[PDB]
């Protein structure tokens, strides 16, 4: 009720910030990218589209900033009331896919390391038209309404009943296309990337098992540091043997495994000037059959080193633990529309954390930036 | 020297539990933990080879998982005959094979 | 069908000698690693000592490098052991069991096949 | 789902349009009536609900009467003088103003 007036007369001054923020940040985002990177790979598309994206979304912001100061008093008309929504609306929706896309090229370059600026050009284009297409309800039924016989006026959303079901759509489309397809592309596009990651990171740790226990062999001649560094020799062997980033990868450690046999063999006598000779002997079998597939599992994992992972590990994250609130929130107001539930309580719930819950939910868009300057540490000379 | 301990001394159940039997090892054995049965005035038989690989005419009843130096033998359902000691083996290499104690389940 | 037999076992003073042998059939020793593992009445299974007959290779346990001598005879498809030296602990019920070679699957099948246990007391 | 109801008569008479709404739709939503004149807009006629005192158009507050009913989940419009220009389609609407806004609008009826 009126209580809820003193919380509310601070949502649009955080509002303001975030504009400023934003309308900050994602300026210099845009710069930077254009200018210092040059759009020079296909990641640097897709984060320039999501920062303009930013800045049509931030242009549109500081009429709601005032529609809600002035307590639900839209008076920039029906021309401007159908596009401000439209442009919220397509802001979430070119966000998401943005942030799909995003993914799916991580998970394709760390995992598929195999012109495309064009095909990523394109495929923004397609972003853009679909989420303008997926803003439809916006640009229709929004429209100014007159509250009761007074001057008052409201950007209401107009659900013309005995001609429209969108009520329940609406809710669910947001629901659905907007956080749940999305998540599901993004989530299994983060897991095999992980997998990937698992497999290249047990051959390097196997291998390095391998590296440093051979160094032991070459410095002592105790005759049984000999006997303790290769076995750990054969037993790291043997569990690089599984790490599958194919004949060839098998081959190539059979033979590695035999040669630590055949040093484990002198070894037990006590022939240890001849046991680091045939120790020796794995430096050359490495670089035949080993190294080959030894420099993918490095390089996998040197992708990780690159600030664009950092990125857009800490966009997507912030994306979709900011929409958490209302987008819960948002399919309780559709449970409830149907009649699901008949509690006083849930209702007031759902109509008093909804405002914030937008505000969280768009709190990202001023944010994006902020991740740019903290990881990218090429970002912060610019 | 890789000592290998069974932590189950004498796993007591009735037929038709699930047992279950942990092994340990010292160091880094890899997948190469193989697991027996001898019933006893017999030698004992393979069961499970690689830690995880069910042998030629078995029930597969026993499944083996490792989770690192970690190594389970599970039965699915005790049968009668399925009671016998089990013992634990790693074989990294031919001179460094050390046995488990023997698990027998009553 | 393959499969493994011992042989030798007897009774005997400490210090005294024994020709445990472990004869094969089925498969080859030359392709095989015939191993012994034993075990004390009642307790468990321990590693004794192999034979590589392909890589002329032997070893020991360290309570038994010194003092029992291995060999094999791959024309009588026939392991054998000698026995130098017996003690207390010695006593054992002696198993003669089979591994394959590391190139391939038979090496991760561990001991797959085992003798039918020889008794040896001191 | 917003219903409806009504019919023509002539001048001087009376008729109760009535709306009935779900459960949901009249509880919290302020239930009200906009009649839309033929070559004009919709104006507010009638509110009924929605935690505020009933609110009448100056034009139609000597003889017109919004009730409701708690048991089957409608609201009536009671005219008692229907003549001048109140030959119009009436549409009744459900506007809940929150920070998602709804107006749930209704099939309008011709009265004359
Ligand atoms: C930071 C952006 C604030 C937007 C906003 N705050 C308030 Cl308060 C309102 C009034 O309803 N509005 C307008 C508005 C609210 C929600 C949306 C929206 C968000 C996601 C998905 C769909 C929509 C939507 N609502 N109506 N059409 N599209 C659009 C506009």
């Amino acid at each position: 009720a009126g209580r809820h007036n003193y919380i509310f007369v601070m949502i649009p001054t955080l509002y303001s910030i975030i504009f400023v923020v934003g309308i900050f940040g994602n300026s210099l985002v845009v710069i930077v990218i254009y200018f210092y990177m040059k759009l020079k790979t296909v990641a640097s598309v897709f984060l320039l589209n999501l920062a303009l994206a930013d800045l049509c979304f931030l242009l549109t912001l500081p009429l709601w900033a005032v529609y809600t100061a002035m307590e639900y008093r839209w008076p920039f008309g029906n021309y401007l009331c159908k596009i401000a929504s439209a442009s919220v609306s397509f802001n979430l929706y070119a966000s998401v896919f943005l942030l799909t896309c995003l993914s799916i090229d991580r998970y394709l370059a760390i995992v598929h390391p195999m012109r495309t600026m064009l095909v990523a050009k394109v495929t923004c284009i397609i972003i853009w038209l679909l989420a303008g297409l997926a803003s439809l309800p916006a640009i229709i039924h929004r429209n100014v309404f007159f509250i009761e016989n007074t001057n008052i006026t409201v950007c209401a959303f107009h659900y013309e009943s005995q001609n429209s079901t969108l009520p329940i759509g609406l809710g669910l489309t947001k629901n659905i296309l907007g956080f749940l397809f999305p998540f599901l592309i993004i989530l299994t596009s983060y897991t095999l990337i992980w997998k990937a990651l698992k497999k290249a990171y047990d051959l390097e740790d196997n291998w390095e098992t391998l590296n440093d226990n051979l160094k032991v062999i070459e410095k002592a001649d105790n005759a049984a540091q000999v006997k303790d560094a290769l076995t750990k020799m054969r037993a790291a062997a043997l569990d690089a043997q599984k790490a599958t980033p194919m004949k060839d990868f098998r081959h190539g450690f059979d033979i590695l495994v035999g040669q630590i046999d055949d040093a484990l063999k002198l070894a037990n006598e006590g022939k240890v000037k001849e046991a680091q000779a045939a120790a020796e002997q794995l430096k050359t079998t490495r670089n035949a059959y080993i190294q080959k597939y030894l420099e993918r599992a490095r390089s996998t994992l040197d992708k990780l080193n690159d600030d664009i992972f950092k990125i857009i590990m800490a966009i997507v994250l912030f994306f979709f633990f900011s929409w958490i609130p209302h987008q819960i929130f948002t399919f309780l107001d559709v449970l409830i529309q149907l009649g699901i539930i008949r509690d006083c309580r849930i209702a007031d719930i759902v109509d008093t954390a909804m405002p914030i819950t937008i505000c969280i939910a768009y709190f990202n868009n001023c944010l994006n930036p902020l991740f740019y300057g903290f990881l990218g540490k090429k970002f912060k000379r610019y | 020297d890789i000592q290998m301990t069974q932590s189950p001394s004498s796993l007591s159940a009735s037929v038709g539990d699930r047992v279950t039997i942990t092994c340990r090892a010292s160091q880094s054995v890899s997948s190469a933990v193989a697991w027996y049965q001898q019933k006893p005035g017999k030698a004992p038989k393979l069961l499970i080879y690689s830690a995880s690989s069910l042998y030629s005419g078995v029930p597969s009843r026993f499944s083996g998982s490792r989770s690192g130096t970690d190594f389970t033998l599970t039965i699915s359902s005790l049968q009668p005959e399925d009671f016998a000691t089990y013992y634990c083996q790693q074989y990294l290499y031919y001179s460094l094979v050390t046995f488990g104690q023997g698990t027998k389940v009553e | 069908e393959v499969q493994l037999v011992e042989s030798g076992g007897g009774l005997v003073q400490p210090g005294g000698s024994l020709r445990l042998s472990c004869a094969a059939s089925g498969f080859n020793v030359v392709d095989f690693s015939l191993h012994w593992v034993r075990q004390a009445p009642g307790k468990g299974l321990e590693w004794v000592a192999y034979i590589s007959s392909s890589s002329g290779s032997t070893s020991y346990a360290d309570s038994v490098k010194g003092r029992f001598t291995i060999s094999a005879d791959t024309s009588k498809n026939t392991a054998y052991l000698q026995m130098n030296s017996l003690r207390a602990e010695d006593t054992a019920v002696y198993y003669c069991a089979r591994w394959g070679y590391w190139p391939g699957e038979p090496w991760w099948k561990a001991f797959d096949y085992w003798g039918q246990g020889t008794l040896v007391t001191v | 789902l917003v219903e409806s109801g009504g019919g023509l008569v002539q001048p001087g008479g009376s008729l109760r349009l009535s709306c009935a709404a779900s459960g949901y739709i009249y509880s919290r939503y302020r239930m009200g009536w906009y009649r839309q004149a033929p070559g004009k807009g919709r104006e507010f006629v009638a509110a009924i609900s929605g935690g505020s005192s009933t609110n009448y158009a100056d034009s139609v507050k000597g003889r017109f009467t919004i009730s409701r009913d708690n048991s089957k989940n409608t609201v009536y419009l009671q005219m008692n003088s229907l003549r001048a220009e109140d030959t119009a389609v009436y549409y009744c609407a459900a506007y809940k103003i929150d920070s998602n806004p709804r107006v749930y609008w209704g099939q309008g009826t011709q009265v004359t």
